[PDB]
């Protein structure tokens, strides 16, 4: 529960969240 | 009130500031209300409360 | 001889539709059509919906070419009329586009040359072997 | 001057396709923009690298989490009754009887069960504890890691190689069969014979204190002296204990053929005794062609010389070299075939016979294995098929291939579509038809009118490997034949007491409903070999679309005229290939679970008697083994079965979106978006924001890759989802 | 015509909404029991979804014999009024209760209907005229496309709308019946006992049809057992037909997924084998036109999909 | 843009220019063929490349082909 409890929902959202905002910049502009 | 939201919504203003707030802040929201572990809250950190179920080739 | 004019005349009778400009016309190219109709009868309009021609000159306004060479092949089959028409830039200039050269492109008119005419049979095409380490393609050799 | 970098004609759309096809063009390294030959190798040789890294990662993450998550040590104790765990489940969307219910082996909270077999495979090479797989984690991770540093290594102009060493040919196949292939089996038979052997024999064997260890008691005399037999003096008993002392030999390497009893696998003595007889093999064959000493073949002369007299085979191979050089799909496409063949050639032979202790026992674990390795056997196969057209658009010398056997290939290739095409007739006429008969029988009640051809030719085979049950008395079977009495004191014993035991796999009973199926199989086969080189063959040109080869090897068609030009590219060839690789694996998988459903049910009767008729595979196979599965919940309540049934539904789901882009095309959806740029372009508020690139449907061919996707992820899913949770 | 664009643009919308908000509840409600949540699920039990108008409705029309149609003794129907009628031990008629199964299954036939009027509106309204194709009207009512030019024109003509209206139209009509059968042999049909009723398929209805779960199983499943077994009996040719329906569905699929530039280059190579024979065609063989393809395929896919449900019900009901 | 070319094969019979709906044909003088005319692709930029062009032709192989290439605002039918 340590571990896992930071790991998932950072895997989760924070991965994709900073990934799709970083690709979409480097889309578009 | 024009003022009062003038003053209150100018240093927030920058676009550059937000990338750096919003983010790394907003992570610090999910990292604090996310490790914050017990059943009060939600059914998972409570964890199994009964004994462990039999299998089908007579596994633990 | 001359490119035509690009002066002010009323566009013909119609209530209005949905299918014509849109974003495009004010930051990209928009197209404009002119003839000289005779009498006021009715056309199809490219772009949906019933629309009657006025007698003297009618111009109309469109977002791509393909909507101009619809109905100017609708006005010239049909009603044996005969149009001109061009582009439009959002900073004020025009394209004179059609008839380029004042004769349709169908019948043959002197000054105007050859372009992307390959001189050979399509079978005496080289290899795509023999058009790599390039940015060539294998018909312009 | 925007992404895509590599290519200024897709960087200039306007549009949303930009994107796309951006995605799409990326690994297509002879179609960027100022690409040479060098670029072209180097950036495969660091990609190369690439895909290393991400392998030994991989790797590193399995071993991570089963010693981080899972009941190694609980397994190695008990391997027969206790349930491999693969990782643990941190799922916050669970509700509390989910938690519950997730919680299986000996785990403190949800739990998933490994059907990868890699619990069996570690345990048999000599892993032991959690600690083993951390160390190993660790090692590979740094492979990785290594892996990473080489790819961008060679890529400074001080490392970067030249063009003539990538066209080395000789040099790495030396290099490759010597070391590669020679050296790393010779070295693994090294771990077997000094970790696996000893830790089967109950002696555990570390870093620590291997050098301390003599494997044999009598050990290195044997080698240098020429008295290899005393390696084979005294093999483990028929009654050892895997992993244990009891009943174990001092044997290093033997030939003795059938399973280790209780394990039910094959005998690491043998094992070892093979891989070093290969290394062997590998280590002298690598000596074979020219390179800097003088000595050695050459390939182009090898392959000049071969052309039969009068013309029979044209110029044969001349020219050959450099259009096999040159061409690098041309290797592809030869690695991805053989490749392909070898991964059913694994699956095949590691069922019938396993190699693994206490593997074979685990029912789930093999139909997860079997399934894997022939769906992707597939999908190499198609690649290989698809990699042959690009050969035949991009790469050929119509000139310098002139009348040799590839030239003459393409000259009478009506011919072998043609025969491929009645082939593939003949097979799905004759099969369907004895089928829909045998259902008709069935219907009316009269089973006895069935028509059930026996496999006399497999049952031939069958009796000439020894199995005795048919009767013929042939080779291996006739104890009066000279073939019986040369081996019969060398491995036959261990051999011929396997293949007679029909409670193991190894080459199962055959009646008339493996008839049926093998021909389905066949159908299979030929009509996706039928595709894919009609697809090869007229990529170049054909009566419809002489200049075919001037377009390359995806294009949406040539247009409505002339009759309609739908699906005429390539490419397309190889997208309609995929559907059929999907239903003949399809037979097969299902062939391979039933047949063995039922051996393991206790009522072969089962398979042989329902087997000769499709409804029962539709009642016998689908509707009965998916009673449990669809039950994982109902309106009552819940069990473990939960996940697979989500999956089976998930997967049925993809698999009819699929449909949706493959029927539907595209001048529907553009005007339907047509009215939508609008719609949003005088909506108010709305009207605020707007799109910086352009709305536009997917292209044709994106459509037809968009359906193949879903189709292809939908039937593995489902299937997976049902063979699992039908096996456990 | 000189709106059409904001009708079509509206059907659009109003179909994703009643998509989302119709299979999007089946999708929760399958996740929900996935999870172990059942008290977070769309039923009766945990989530209510109640049909208040047509119960309101249900309720006037029972009453009405009463005020509003006084010369009129019973009520119309049964499904209304109360007086469960029997005729030979079996249920003739009976109230039908409506619960938040019946709510849901309402809103995916408005759906699918509400989608069917989309293509097919669409395909009557740009008929001769879009913004892609200005001059779409002289080139017919059908026809195949107008090249791969514009980006690809696929499906542009008002028969292939016609063409994948029959698609919806086929997947809206069996919804219907399969809401039909289950509603029926579950909250109706049956036996008559001891001043009670044993229904065929036991009121499974209103806690099973509110999960995709529940349809693949408790209906599709169970039921298709008397059509799987039929062999050995009268009901045998149902079983033929079962699977004769599946083969023809499927084979659909081939006309479907395919285009005819690949099958004439076959063509090309089975009529090459002709020739050496000296047994080639003077009517010169040609693959179907990519129109023909997809009236095949559609002709094919509706034949098999409505044989196969034929055989079920038939079968079934029947047995 | 599309590429669109013209091969020597070409009559003349101006069924190209007559079909194509977005004006990228014309016919020039010649001294190759009976008509005394063949066909020239001057206007590629505003081609779309929908292929009414081909359908049209009548020469055994078509002297008129489409190659479909980098495709711009114009060549992708767009009016927004
Ligand atoms: C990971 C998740 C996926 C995330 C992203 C991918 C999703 C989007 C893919 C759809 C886009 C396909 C496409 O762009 O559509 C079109 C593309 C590209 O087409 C090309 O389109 C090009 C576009 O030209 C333009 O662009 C060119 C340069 O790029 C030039 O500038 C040129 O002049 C200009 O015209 C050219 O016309 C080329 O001739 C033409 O080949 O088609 C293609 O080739 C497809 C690209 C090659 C794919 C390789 C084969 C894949 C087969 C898979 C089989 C199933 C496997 C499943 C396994 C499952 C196991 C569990
Ligand atoms: C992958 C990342 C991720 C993460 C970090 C979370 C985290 C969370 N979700 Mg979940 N959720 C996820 C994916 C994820 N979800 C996805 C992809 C969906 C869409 C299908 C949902 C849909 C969803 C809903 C609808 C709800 C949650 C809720 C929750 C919370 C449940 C535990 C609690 O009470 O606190 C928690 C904050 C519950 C909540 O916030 O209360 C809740 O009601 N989630
Ligand atoms: C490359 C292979 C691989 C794969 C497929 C996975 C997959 C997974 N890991 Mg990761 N993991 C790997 C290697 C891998 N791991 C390695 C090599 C390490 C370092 C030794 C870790 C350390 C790690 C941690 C610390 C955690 C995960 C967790 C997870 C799970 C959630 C995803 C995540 O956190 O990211 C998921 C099953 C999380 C989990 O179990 O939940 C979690 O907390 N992993
Ligand atoms: C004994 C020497 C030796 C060894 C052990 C290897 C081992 C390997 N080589 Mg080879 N290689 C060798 C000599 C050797 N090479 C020589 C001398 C040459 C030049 C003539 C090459 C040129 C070469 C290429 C071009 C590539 C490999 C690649 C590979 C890898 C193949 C993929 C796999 O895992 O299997 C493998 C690790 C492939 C790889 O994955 O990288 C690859 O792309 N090798
Ligand atoms: C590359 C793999 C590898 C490596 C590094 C080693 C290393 C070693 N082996 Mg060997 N060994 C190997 C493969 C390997 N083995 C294989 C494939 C076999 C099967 C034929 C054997 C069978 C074997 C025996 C039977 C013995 C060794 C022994 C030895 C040691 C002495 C060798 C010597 O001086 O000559 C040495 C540490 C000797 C020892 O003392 O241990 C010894 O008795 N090995
Ligand atoms: C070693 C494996 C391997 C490698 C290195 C490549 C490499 C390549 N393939 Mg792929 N391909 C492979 C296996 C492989 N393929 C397999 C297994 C299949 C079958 C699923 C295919 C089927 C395939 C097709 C059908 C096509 C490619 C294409 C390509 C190229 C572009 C892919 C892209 O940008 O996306 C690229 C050179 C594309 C190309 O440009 O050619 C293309 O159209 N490949
Ligand atoms: C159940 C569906 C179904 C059925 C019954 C058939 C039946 C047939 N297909 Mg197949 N085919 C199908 C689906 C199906 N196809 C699908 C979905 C596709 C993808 C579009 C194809 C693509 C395809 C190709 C490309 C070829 C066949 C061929 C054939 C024939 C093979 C010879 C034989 O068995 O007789 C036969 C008429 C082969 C043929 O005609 O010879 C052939 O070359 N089919
Ligand atoms: C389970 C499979 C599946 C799924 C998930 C969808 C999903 C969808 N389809 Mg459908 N569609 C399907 C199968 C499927 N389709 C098949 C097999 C076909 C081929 C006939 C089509 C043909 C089709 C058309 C022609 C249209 C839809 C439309 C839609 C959309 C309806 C609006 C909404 O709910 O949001 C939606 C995205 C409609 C839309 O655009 O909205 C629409 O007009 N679909
Ligand atoms: C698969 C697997 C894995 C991995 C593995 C690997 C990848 C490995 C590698 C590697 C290794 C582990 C190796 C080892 C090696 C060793 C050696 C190599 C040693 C040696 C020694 C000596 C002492 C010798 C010497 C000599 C002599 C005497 C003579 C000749 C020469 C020489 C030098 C050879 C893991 C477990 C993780 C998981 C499971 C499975
Ligand atoms: C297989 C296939 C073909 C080829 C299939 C054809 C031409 C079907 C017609 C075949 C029948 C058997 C021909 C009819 C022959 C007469 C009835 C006479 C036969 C003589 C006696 C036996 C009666 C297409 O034309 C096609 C077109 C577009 C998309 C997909 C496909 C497609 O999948
Ligand atoms: S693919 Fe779409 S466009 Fe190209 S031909 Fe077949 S139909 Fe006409
Ligand atoms: S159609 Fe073929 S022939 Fe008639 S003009 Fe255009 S090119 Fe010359
Ligand atoms: S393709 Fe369509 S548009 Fe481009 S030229 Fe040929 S006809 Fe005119």
């Amino acid at each position: 529960s340590w571990a896992p409890s930071v790991f998932v929902p950072l895997t989760g959202l924070v991965l994709p969240a900073i990934a799709m905002a970083t690709l979409f910049v480097y889309i578009e502009k | 009130q024009a003022k009062f939201f003038t003053q209150a919504t100018d240093i927030i203003s920058r676009r550059e500031s937000l990338r750096a707030l919003v983010a790394l802040s907003g992570i610090a929201a999910i990292v604090t209300y996310g490790l914050k572990a017990k059943d009060a809250d939600l059914p998972i950190t409570k964890g199994p409360q009964t004994t462990g179920e039999n299998g089908k080739g007579g596994s633990v | 001889t001359v490119p035509t004019l690009n002066p002010d005349t009323p566009s013909p009778i119609f209530g209005g539709s949905t299918g014509g400009l849109l974003r495009k016309a004010q930051t990209e190219e928009f197209y404009v059509i002119t003839w000289e109709a005779k009498k006021e009868q009715i056309f199809e309009m490219p772009t949906g919906g019933a629309a009657i021609m006025r007698q003297g000159p009618n111009l109309l306004k469109f977002g791509k070419k393909e909507q101009c060479l619809a109905l100017t092949t609708q006005l010239r089959n049909k009603f044996k009329l005969t149009p001109c028409f061009y582009r439009v830039f959002p900073d004020g200039k025009v394209q004179y586009l059609h008839p380029a050269d004042g004769v349709y492109p169908e019948k043959v008119n002197a000054g105007r040359v050859g372009a992307n005419q390959n001189m050979r049979r399509i079978g005496q095409n080289v290899n795509p072997i023999k058009v790599k380490f390039s940015g060539r393609m294998m018909s312009p050799a | 001057k925007l992404f895509p970098k590599f290519s200024q004609g897709l960087a200039q759309d306007p549009t949303t396709r930009r994107i796309w096809y951006g995605l799409a063009m990326a690994h297509d390294f002879e179609s960027h923009d100022g690409m040479t030959e060098e670029n072209l190798y180097q950036k495969i040789f660091a990609s190369h690298f690439g895909q290393l890294s991400i392998i030994f990662l991989w790797t590193s993450g399995n071993l991570f989490h089963v010693a981080w998550q899972g009941n190694f040590e609980q397994w190695v104790t008990d391997p027969v009754h206790i349930r491999p765990i693969a990782h643990a489940i941190w799922d916050p969307h669970f509700g509390q009887p989910a938690v519950e219910a997730f919680t299986r082996g000996g785990a403190s909270g949800p739990v998933n069960i490994s059907t990868s077999g890699v619990y069996q495979w570690w345990y048999t090479i000599g892993m032991r504890t959690n600690q083993d797989l951390y160390v190993g984690s660790v090692f590979l991770a740094l492979v990785s890691a290594i892996f990473l540093f080489a790819g961008w290594l060679h890529l400074q102009p001080n490392f970067q190689p030249s063009l003539s060493w990538f066209k080395d040919a000789e040099s790495r196949l030396n290099h490759h069969l010597s070391g590669l292939f020679g050296v790393s089996s010779l070295a693994w038979t090294g771990h077997l014979v000094h970790v696996a052997i000893p830790e089967s024999r109950g002696q555990h064997v570390g870093w620590d204190n291997f050098l301390s260890v003599l494997p044999h008691p009598q050990g290195l005399t044997p080698f240098f002296t020429g008295n290899w037999a005393a390696y084979a003096q005294s093999p483990d008993t028929a009654s050892h204990v895997f992993g244990t002392a009891q009943g174990s030999g001092q044997a290093i390497l033997t030939f003795l053929g059938g399973f280790h009893p209780q394990t039910q696998s094959l005998w690491l003595t043998d094992m070892a005794h093979h891989h070093l007889a290969i290394a062997v093999i590998f280590i002298v064959a690598g000596h074979m062609y020219r390179t800097n000493f003088g000595i050695g073949h050459r390939m182009q002369a090898i392959l000049e010389a071969h052309t039969p007299p009068s013309g029979s085979l044209g110029a044969g191979h001349k020219g050959l070299f450099d259009t096999v050089n040159n061409s690098l799909h041309f290797q592809l496409g030869l690695a991805l075939a053989s490749v392909g063949t070898i991964t059913s050639l694994v699956a095949q032979h590691m069922y019938s016979l396993p190699p693994y202790a206490f593997q074979a026992i685990d029912f789930t674990t093999q139909a997860a294995l079997y399934t894997h390795h022939q769906y992707i056997a597939g999908f190499i196969m198609c690649g290989a098929f698809a990699h042959g057209a690009i050969f035949f658009i991009r790469d050929y010398d119509p000139e310098q291939n002139k009348g040799n056997v590839l030239a003459r290939m393409l000259d009478h290739k009506e011919a072998l579509i043609s025969h491929l095409s009645w082939v593939s007739l003949f097979l799905g006429f004759h099969t369907l038809g004895l089928y829909v008969h045998n259902d008709v029988m069935q219907a009316f009640g009269t089973p006895e009118k069935q028509i059930l051809i026996e496999p006399v030719f497999a049952q031939w085979i069958q009796a000439a490997h020894g199995k005795a049950l048919y009767g013929f008395d042939f080779l291996l079977s006739s104890k009066t034949s000279a073939a019986f009495a040369n081996g019969q004191s060398l491995w036959l014993p261990g051999w011929l007491d396997a293949i007679n035991n029909n409670q193991n796999s190894l080459f199962l009973t055959i009646g008339p409903g493996d008839f049926l199926v093998h021909h389905a199989i066949a159908l299979g086969l030929h009509t996706t070999t039928l595709i894919l080189v009609k697809g090869a063959l007229d990529a170049r040109g054909s009566k419809l679309m002489p200049d075919k080869k001037d377009f390359g090897y995806s294009f949406p068609c040539d247009g409505p005229g002339r009759g309609g030009t739908c699906d005429i590219s390539a490419y397309d060839a190889f997208y309609l290939a995929v559907f059929w690789m999907l239903n003949t694996i399809g037979w097969v998988t299902f062939y391979w679970h039933w047949k063995h459903l039922t051996l393991w049910q206790g009522n072969v009767a089962q398979f042989d008697e329902s087997s000769t008729y499709l409804m029962g595979w539709l009642r016998d196979y689908l509707w009965l083994n998916s009673s449990q599965l669809i039950n994982g919940y109902n309106p009552f309540g819940m069990n473990s079965l939960s996940v697979w049934a989500w999956t089976f539904l998930f997967g049925h789901l993809i698999y009819a979106t699929g449909f949706m882009f493959l029927i539907s095309w595209r001048g529907y959806w553009q005007e339907l978006i047509e009215t939508l740029v609008w719609a949003h372009e005088k909506t108010p508020l709305a009207n605020l924001v707007y799109w910086k690139d352009k709305p536009v449907a997917l292209s044709i061919v994106q459509a037809r890759l968009v359906g193949l996707a879903h189709f292809s992820v939908g039937y593995i899913f489902t299937y997976a989802a049902f063979l699992i949770a039908s096996t456990s | 015509i000189r709106h059409r664009d904001a009708i079509i643009s509206h059907l659009n919308w109003v179909c994703i909404f009643l998509g989302f908000h119709s299979f999007g509840l089946y999708i929760h409600n399958d996740t929900m029991s996935a999870l172990g949540r059942p008290q977070d699920m769309f039923s009766d039990t945990a989530i209510q979804l109640q049909p208040v108008f047509a119960q309101w409705i249900q309720n006037t029309h029972f009453l009405a014999p009463q005020l509003t149609a006084p010369n009129a003794l019973a009520a119309t129907s049964l499904t209304w009024g109360g007086d469960l009628v029997a005729v030979g031990g079996k249920v003739a008629m009976m109230p039908i209760s409506l619960g938040t199964s019946d709510f849901m299954v309402h809103h995916i036939h408005a759906f699918t209907i509400h989608v069917t009027v989309l293509i097919l509106l669409k395909g009557v309204l740009f008929a001769r005229s879009s913004r892609l194709i200005p001059d779409k009207a002289n080139l017919g009512f059908r026809f195949p496309c107008d090249g791969p030019g514009r980006g690809g024109t696929c499906q542009v003509s008002a028969w292939d709308h016609v063409f994948l209206g029959l698609f919806w139209m086929y997947n809206s009509l069996s919804i219907v019946i399969f809401h039909f059968s289950w509603k029926m042999q579950s909250d109706v049909w049956g036996t008559v006992t001891a001043s009670g009723v044993s229904h065929i398929t036991g009121g499974n209805f209103a806690q099973s049809a509110n999960t995709i779960n529940g349809w693949l199983r408790d209906f599709l499943w169970a039921q298709s057992s008397q059509v799987i077994q039929s062999y050995g009996s009268a009901l045998s040719a149902y079983g033929l037909i079962f699977l004769g329906a599946h083969f023809v569905w499927a084979f659909s699929l081939m006309f479907l997924f395919s285009g005819r530039g690949y099958w004439q280059e076959l063509i090309e190579s089975i009529v090459w084998a002709h020739n050496k024979l000296k047994v080639a065609p003077a009517i010169q063989p040609r693959a179907l036109s990519i129109t023909q393809g997809r009236a095949v395929g559609v002709a094919h896919y509706l034949l098999g999909g409505i044989a196969t449900t034929w055989s079920f019900f038939l079968a079934r009901i029947i047995s | 843009a599309h590429i669109v070319k013209i091969y020597d094969t070409c009559i003349g019979c101006t069924q190209c220019v007559r079909a194509c709906p977005l004006d990228v044909l014309e016919m020039v003088p010649w001294d190759g063929c009976k008509a005394s005319q063949m066909a020239s692709a001057p206007r590629t930029e505003d081609c779309v490349g929908c292929k009414r062009c081909e359908t049209a032709c009548p020469t055994d192989f078509l002297s008129v082909r489409v190659y479909l290439g980098s495709e711009s605002t114009r060549s992708m039918g767009l009016s927004y």
